[PDB]
C-alpha cells in the first residue's frame, strides 16, 4: 500500500516510499536552494555557502587547536576560511572537468551555471563564517553554550 | 497530505490526543514506591518538570527520577500512539484491508 | 493583499469568510494545519482566557465564602496550588475532561466537516439568533482580548505579586 | 429531540425503544448489537435498583444468622463469603433457567424476544420507559451510595443527618 | 514478603467465580472445537466439550491464583 | 543594556529590539514575497500613508526622490556623528559648537567594541 514502483515504472533502480516520495518530503525537497524554481544558480550557490560556513565555524572554535586560547575564535574563522576556499577549489576543479562549455542556458548543469554556483558559494560561505564569528564574538551565551545561565 | 507518491494519509490529530489520554489516564495509578513518591507515572513526570523548571538551566542530575519517568511514561505513550493510529487507520471507520 | 498587513500578501488558506478573518497570519500556521482546527483551538482559547480573566477580576473583588478559609489569603495561580491538595481544582479537572469528551467527538464531525467549529449548538437564551454573525465577531473579538488580556494580568502577578485590580490600585 | 444536540443523530436507536433521549453521543450502538445494549441496560438497571434497596434497608434491619458491618456495604465483606458465592450460583441458575439456555449475544433475542422480556408480565410502553428511566437513576445512586458508605464508612441515613465531607 | 493468606470462604469464592467467568468466556473466545461430544448441555452451552471445559478451568485456575495473590499483595483478600 | 541583566530592572533596549523585530520579520516575509515576483508590493512600500502625502503618482514619485535624498544625506550624517562622538565624547550639537574640538574633548565610556579603536593610539596619531 505505501510502497510502491517509483513513477509507476516497476523496473527503474527505485522504490516510492514514504521517506522518497512522501507530501513532506517533495515539499522540503523543492523549497530547498538546490531544487527551488526561479532561482540563478548563483543565488542557489549564496544560500548554500552562507548556511555552510555558519556551522563550520563552531566545530573549529571549540574543538580546535588553539580552543583553550584567547584567540579561539579567530583562528576558528581563520581555520573556516581555509576550508571553504578548498572546497571551492573543489567545486571549480570539477565545474571545468565534469561540464563541457556547451551552453544549457545556466541550469546548474552548465559551466558557466557551475561557475556561477561556485562563485557564490564561495561568497556566501565566507560571509557566513563572519557572520557567525561576529555573532559569537558578540554574543556570551553563544561562546558558553549556555553555561552562563548557570 | 500523501504518505507516498500516491497513497493519501489522514493525520488525524484527535488520534494522538486520545492515545496520549489512553496512556497518561493509567499512568495515574499511585504508587508508594520511591519513585513515583505516593502518586502516578503521568503526575510525577508533571511534578518533575515542575520541580526542575524551578532550577530552570540545571539539569535533572543523574539519579533523579526524572528520567526513569520520563523514558517510562514515553515509552508507553509511543507504543499507544502506534497502537492507536494502527487502529484509526487499519480497525478504523474508512480502513480498506480487513486486518 | 492582507487587510491587516497592506503590504503582505493575503493567506492562501484565509478566505476571509470567518469570523475574525483579516488575513492575519504572517508566519503560516493556516497551510500547517486545517483551518477548521486552527479555528476550534482558537474558539476554545477564547472562551477559557474570557472565563480566566473574568475570573481573576471577580476572584479580586470578592470571595466566595469558605474558599478564603481554604486558600489562606492566596491569589491567582496560588489560589490554584491551595485548592489543588483540597481537590477543587481536581473537581474542576474531572468534569472539564468530561465535557471534553464530547468536545472530542464535536471535533471528529467539525473535521469530517459535518459540524461548524465552535458551534456546540449552547443558546439557551436565544441572544444569537438575531445577528449571528455580529455575535460570533463578538466572540472572536472578545476572545483576542481575553487572552491577551489574562496574559497580562498572569505576567502583572508574577511580577509584582498584586492582583489585576490591585495593581492598578497600587503600583 | 436530541440529547446532544451538536452530535450526528444515532441512526440505530429508534422511539419505539424504551428510554429513548437520542443519547448515544460516543457511538456505541453502532459498534455494538443493540440488542445486547438494550438487554444489558435494563439487567443493569434491575440489578442496581435492587441494590440501593440492598443498601439502604440493612442499615436498619439486620439478619439473625448476620454480623453487620459499619455500612451495609461492609457488611459484605464482613458476612461469609459461602453466601456471596452461593448468591453468585443462584443467580447462575436463575439466568439458565431465565434465558432457557440461550444466554449468548448469538442466541439469546431468537425468537423475536424483546430485549429485557423473561415473561414475567406483559409489556406497557409507558411501565418500559418507567422501568428504564428508574433503572438508570438507580444505577448512579448506587455508585453515589456505594462510595459514600464506601468512604464515609457510615451509613447512607446517618451520613445524611450528618453530612460530613467525603474526604481521602 | 507479600500476604498470602490461609483457604478460607473468600478464596474459594475467588477461585469459583475466576473459573466461571473463564468457562462463559471462554464460550466466546474459543474460536475451533475439537470433533467429539459435547457435555450434556442445552442453549449457549450446546457444544461445550471436554476439552475446552479442561481448558476454561485451567485458565480459571491461573487467573484464580493470580487474583488471589494480588488481592492478598494489596491487603483486600486478606 | 548594562542595566539590562537577567538580574536587570530595566528592559528597554530589549524591548525596542522584540517590537522592531516583529516589525523586521513580517518585513521579512514582504520583501521575499518581492523578491520572488509573487507581490506586487514596490520597495519600502508598508502601506504607511496616514496623510495621504503621496497618493497622487507624481506627488508619490516627488516625495520617493526627496524621501531617498535625505535618507542618504541622514545615512552619512549620522555616521559622521557618531564617529565625532567616538572621538570627543561630544554630541552632534556640543561638536558642532565646538571647532577645534580636540582641545574640549569630553570623557567618554567605552564603545562596547573596544577593538575597533585598536590602531587609533598605536597606528594612528591620538590628538585628544
Ligand atoms: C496500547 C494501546 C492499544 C492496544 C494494546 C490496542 C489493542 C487493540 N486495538 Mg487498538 N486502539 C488504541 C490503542 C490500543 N489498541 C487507541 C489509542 C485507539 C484509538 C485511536 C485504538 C483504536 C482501535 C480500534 C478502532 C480498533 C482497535 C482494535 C484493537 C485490537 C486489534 C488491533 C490491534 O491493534 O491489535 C493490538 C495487538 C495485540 C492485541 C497483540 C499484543 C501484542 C503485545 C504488544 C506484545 C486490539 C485489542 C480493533 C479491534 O479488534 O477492536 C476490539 C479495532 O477495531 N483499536
Ligand atoms: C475558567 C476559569 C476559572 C478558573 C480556572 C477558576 C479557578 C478558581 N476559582 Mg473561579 N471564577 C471564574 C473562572 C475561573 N475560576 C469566573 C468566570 C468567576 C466570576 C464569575 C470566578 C469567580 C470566583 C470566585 C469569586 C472565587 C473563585 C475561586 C476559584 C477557585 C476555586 C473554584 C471556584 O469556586 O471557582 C468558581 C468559579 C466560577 C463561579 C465560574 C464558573 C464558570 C462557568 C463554568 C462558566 C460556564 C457556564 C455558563 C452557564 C455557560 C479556583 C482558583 C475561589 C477562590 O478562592 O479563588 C481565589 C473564589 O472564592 N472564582
Ligand atoms: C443487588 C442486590 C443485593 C445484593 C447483591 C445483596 C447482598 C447481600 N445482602 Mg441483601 N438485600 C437486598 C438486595 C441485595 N442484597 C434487598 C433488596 C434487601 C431488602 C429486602 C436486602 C436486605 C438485606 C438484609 C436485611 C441483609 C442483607 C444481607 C446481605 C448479604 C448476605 C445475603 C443475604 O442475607 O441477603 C438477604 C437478602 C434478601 C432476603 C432479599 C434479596 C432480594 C433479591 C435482591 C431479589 C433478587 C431477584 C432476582 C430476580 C433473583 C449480602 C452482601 C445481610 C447482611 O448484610 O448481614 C449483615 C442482611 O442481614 N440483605
Ligand atoms: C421502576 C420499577 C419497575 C418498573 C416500572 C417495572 C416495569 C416492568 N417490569 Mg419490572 N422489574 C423491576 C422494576 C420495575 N419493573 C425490578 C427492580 C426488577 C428486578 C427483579 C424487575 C424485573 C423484571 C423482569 C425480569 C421483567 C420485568 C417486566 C416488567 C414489565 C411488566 C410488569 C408486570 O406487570 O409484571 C414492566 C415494563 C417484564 C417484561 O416484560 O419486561 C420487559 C419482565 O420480564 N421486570
Ligand atoms: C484483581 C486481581 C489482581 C490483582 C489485585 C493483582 C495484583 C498484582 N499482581 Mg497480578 N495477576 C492477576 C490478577 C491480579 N493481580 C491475574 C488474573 C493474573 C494471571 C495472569 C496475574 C498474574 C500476575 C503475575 C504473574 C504477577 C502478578 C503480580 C502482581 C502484583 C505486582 C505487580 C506489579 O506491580 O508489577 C509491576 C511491574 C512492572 C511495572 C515491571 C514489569 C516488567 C517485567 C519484569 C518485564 C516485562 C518486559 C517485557 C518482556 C517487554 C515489554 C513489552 C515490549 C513489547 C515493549 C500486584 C499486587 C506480580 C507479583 O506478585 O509480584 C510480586 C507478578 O509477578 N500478577
Ligand atoms: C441465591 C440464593 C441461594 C440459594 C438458591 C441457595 C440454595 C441452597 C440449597 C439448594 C439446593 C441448599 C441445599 C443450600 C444449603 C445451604 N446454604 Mg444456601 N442458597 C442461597 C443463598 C445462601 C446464603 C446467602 C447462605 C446459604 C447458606 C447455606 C448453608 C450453610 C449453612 C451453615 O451455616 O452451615 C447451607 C447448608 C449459608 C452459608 O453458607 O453460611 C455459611 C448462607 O449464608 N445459602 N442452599
Ligand atoms: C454562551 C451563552 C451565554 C454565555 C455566556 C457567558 C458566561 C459569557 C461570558 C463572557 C466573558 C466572561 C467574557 C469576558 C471577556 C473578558 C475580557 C475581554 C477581558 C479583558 C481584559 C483586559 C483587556 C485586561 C486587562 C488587564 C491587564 C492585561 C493587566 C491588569 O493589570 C489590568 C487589566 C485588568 C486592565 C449565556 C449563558 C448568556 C447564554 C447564551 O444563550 C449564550
Ligand atoms: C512617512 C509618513 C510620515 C512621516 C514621518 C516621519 C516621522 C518622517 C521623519 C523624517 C526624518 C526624521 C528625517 C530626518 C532627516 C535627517 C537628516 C537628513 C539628517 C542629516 C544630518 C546631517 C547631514 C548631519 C550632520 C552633522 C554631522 C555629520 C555631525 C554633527 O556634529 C553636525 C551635523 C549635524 C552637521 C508622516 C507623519 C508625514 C505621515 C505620512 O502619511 C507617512
Ligand atoms: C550604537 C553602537 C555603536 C554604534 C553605531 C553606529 C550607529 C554606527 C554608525 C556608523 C556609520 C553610520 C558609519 C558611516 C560611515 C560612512 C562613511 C564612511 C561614508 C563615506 C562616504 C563617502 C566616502 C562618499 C563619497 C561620495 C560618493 C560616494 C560619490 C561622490 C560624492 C562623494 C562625496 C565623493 C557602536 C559602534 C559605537 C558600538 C556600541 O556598542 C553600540
Ligand atoms: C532536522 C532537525 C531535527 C531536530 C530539530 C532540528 C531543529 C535540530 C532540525 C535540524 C536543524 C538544522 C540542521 C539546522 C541548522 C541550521 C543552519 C546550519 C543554519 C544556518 C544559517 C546561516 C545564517 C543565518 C547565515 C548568515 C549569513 C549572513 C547574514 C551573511 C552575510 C554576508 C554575505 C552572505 C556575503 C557578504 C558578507 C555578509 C554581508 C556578511
Ligand atoms: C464490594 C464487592 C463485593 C462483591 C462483588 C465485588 C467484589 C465486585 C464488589 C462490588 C463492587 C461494586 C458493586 C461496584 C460498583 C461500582 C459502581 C456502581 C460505581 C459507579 C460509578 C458511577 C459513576 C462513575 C458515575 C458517573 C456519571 C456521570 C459522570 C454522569 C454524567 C452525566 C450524564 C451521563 C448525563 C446527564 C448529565 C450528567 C449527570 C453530567
Ligand atoms: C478518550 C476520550 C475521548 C473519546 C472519543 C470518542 C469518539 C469515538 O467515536 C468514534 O466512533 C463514533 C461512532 O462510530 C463516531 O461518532 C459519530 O457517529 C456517532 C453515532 O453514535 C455520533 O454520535 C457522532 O455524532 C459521530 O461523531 C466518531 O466519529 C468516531 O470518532
Amino acid at each position: 500500500q505505501f510502497v510502491k514502483p517509483y513513477n509507476d515504472d516497476p523496473f527503474v533502480g527505485n522504490l516510492a516510499t514514504p521517506v522518497s516520495t512522501s507530501s513532506f518530503t517533495r515539499s522540503f525537497l523543492s523549497n530547498l536552494p538546490a531544487y527551488r524554481s526561479g532561482l540563478s544558480p548563483l543565488l542557489r550557490g549564496l544560500e548554500i555557502g552562507m548556511t555552510h560556513g555558519y556551522f563550520l565555524v563552531g566545530p573549529f572554535y571549540k574543538l580546535g587547536p588553539l580552543r583553550n586560547s584567547d584567540v579561539a575564535l579567530i583562528s576558528g574563522l581563520f581555520s573556516s576560511i581555509g576550508l571553504i576556499i578548498i572546497l571551492a577549489a573543489c567545486l571549480a576543479i570539477y565545474g571545468v572537468v565534469s561540464f563541457n562549455e556547451d551552453d544549457n542556458t545556466d541550469s546548474l548543469q552548465t559551466s558557466r551555471g557551475w561557475k556561477q554556483f561556485t562563485s557564490g558559494w564561495l561568497v556566501g560561505s565566507i560571509g557566513g563564517a563572519s557572520f557567525a564569528y561576529i555573532l559569537i564574538s558578540n554574543i556570551v551565551f553563544l561562546q558558553t553554550s549556555g553555561l552562563n545561565l548557570i | 497530505f500523501e504518505i507516498s507518491d500516491g497513497v493519501e494519509f489522514d493525520l488525524n490529530p484527535l488520534v494522538l490526543a486520545i492515545s496520549f489520554l489512553g496512556w497518561s489516564l493509567p499512568g495515574l495509578l499511585p504508587s508508594n514506591i520511591p519513585l513515583y513518591g505516593g502518586k502516578g507515572l503521568t503526575t510525577a513526570l508533571f511534578a518533575e518538570i515542575g520541580e526542575h523548571l524551578q532550577t530552570f538551566p540545571a539539569p535533572p542530575p543523574i539519579g533523579d527520577p526524572f528520567w526513569v519517568i520520563l523514558f517510562i511514561w514515553h515509552s508507553g505513550l509511543f507504543a499507544t500512539m502506534i497502537f492507536g493510529t494502527i487502529g484509526y487507520n487499519g480497525y478504523g471507520p474508512k480502513s480498506t484491508t480487513k486486518y | 493583499m492582507s487587510p491587516s498587513i497592506p503590504f503582505l500578501k493575503k493567506p492562501d488558506a484565509l478566505d476571509g469568510t470567518a469570523a475574525g478573518d483579516i488575513g492575519f497570519d504572517p508566519l503560516g500556521f493556516s497551510s500547517l494545519a486545517d483551518i477548521k482546527f486552527l479555528q476550534e483551538a482558537e474558539i476554545k482559547h477564547c472562551r477559557i482566557a474570557m472565563l480566566a480573566a473574568a475570573g481573576s477580576i471577580a476572584q479580586d473583588i470578592f470571595t466566595f465564602p469558605g474558599y478564603s478559609a481554604l486558600t489562606g489569603g492566596a491569589k491567582m495561580t496560588a489560589a490554584h496550588d491551595k485548592l489543588v491538595a483540597t481537590g477543587t481544582m481536581g473537581q474542576i479537572l474531572f468534569w472539564v475532561s468530561f465535557a471534553e469528551v464530547f468536545g472530542t467527538v464535536a471535533l471528529f464531525d467539525t473535521l469530517d466537516g459535518k459540524r461548524a467549529p465552535g458551534d456546540f449548538k449552547f443558546d439557551p437564551l436565544g441572544m444569537g439568533k438575531k445577528n449571528m454573525a455580529d455575535m460570533q465577531l463578538k466572540e472572536i473579538k472578545n476572545g483576542r482580548l481575553a487572552m491577551l488580556g489574562i496574559a497580562g494580568m498572569t505576567h502583572g502577578y508574577f511580577i509584582s505579586g498584586k492582583g489585576p485590580l490591585e495593581l492598578l490600585g497600587n503600583f | 429531540q436530541m440529547a446532544v444536540p451538536f452530535l450526528q443523530p444515532p441512526s440505530k436507536l429508534s422511539s419505539s425503544m424504551q428510554g429513548y433521549a437520542g443519547f448515544d453521543p460516543l457511538g456505541f450502538s453502532e459498534k455494538f448489537d443493540v440488542n445486547w445494549l438494550r438487554e444489558a441496560e435494563i439487567k443493569n438497571g434491575r440489578v442496581a435498583m435492587l441494590g440501593v434497596v440492598g443498601l439502604l434497608i440493612p442499615e436498619f434491619i439486620t439478619l439473625p444468622m448476620y454480623s453487620a458491618g459499619a455500612t451495609p456495604y461492609d457488611s459484605a465483606f464482613t458476612v461469609p463469603a459461602w453466601a456471596l458465592i452461593q448468591i453468585t450460583l443462584g443467580c447462575g441458575a436463575a439466568e439458565y433457567y431465565m434465558h432457557k439456555g440461550k444466554m449468548t449475544p448469538d442466541n439469546m433475542f431468537d425468537g423475536s424476544r424483546a430485549p429485557g422480556d423473561f415473561g414475567w408480565g406483559k409489556a406497557d410502553p409507558v411501565m418500559a420507559t418507567k422501568e428504564i428511566k428508574n433503572g438508570r437513576l438507580a444505577m448512579l445512586a448506587f455508585g453515589g451510595i456505594m462510595h459514600q458508605q464506601l468512604i464515609t464508612k457510615m451509613g447512607t441515613f446517618a451520613h445524611l443527618v450528618d453530612f460530613k465531607p467525603l474526604v481521602f | 514478603v507479600p500476604q498470602t493468606a490461609a483457604w478460607s470462604a473468600k478464596t474459594c469464592s475467588v477461585m469459583v467465580i475466576s473459573n466461571l467467568l473463564c468457562i462463559v468466556a471462554g464460550r466466546y473466545v474459543i474460536q475451533v472445537k475439537g470433533s467429539g461430544p459435547s457435555l450434556p448441555l442445552t442453549g449457549s452451552f450446546s457444544n461445550f466439550g471436554l476439552p475446552e471445559l479442561l481448558a476454561t478451568t485451567s485458565l480459571g485456575h491461573i487467573v484464580g491464583s493470580g487474583a488471589i495473590l494480588g488481592l492478598s499483595y494489596v491487603g483486600l483478600l486478606s | 543594556l548594562s542595566m539590562e541583566g537577567a538580574g536587570g530592572k530595566v528592559a528597554t533596549m530589549h524591548q525596542l529590539l522584540l517590537w522592531l523585530g516583529l516589525l523586521e520579520v513580517v518585513s521579512a516575509f514582504a520583501t521575499i514575497q518581492m523578491f520572488g515576483g509573487t507581490s506586487s508590493r514596490m520597495p519600502g512600500e508598508f502601506g504607511f500613508d496616514p496623510l495621504g502625502f503621496g497618493k497622487s503618482e507624481a506627488a508619490m514619485k516627488t516625495y520617493r526622490l526627496k524621501e531617498v535624498k535625505n535618507g542618504r544625506l541622514a545615512m552619512i550624517g549620522i555616521g559622521g556623528m557618531v564617529h565625532h562622538y567616538l572621538l570627543t565624547g561630544k554630541g552632534p550639537l556640543q561638536f558642532l559648537g565646538g571647532i577645534p574640538n580636540y582641545k574640549s574633548c569630553i570623557e567618554h565610556p567605552a564603545s562596547g567594541l573596544p577593538y575597533l579603536m585598536k590602531a587609533v593610539g598605536p597606528v594612528l596619531p591620538k590628538i585628544c
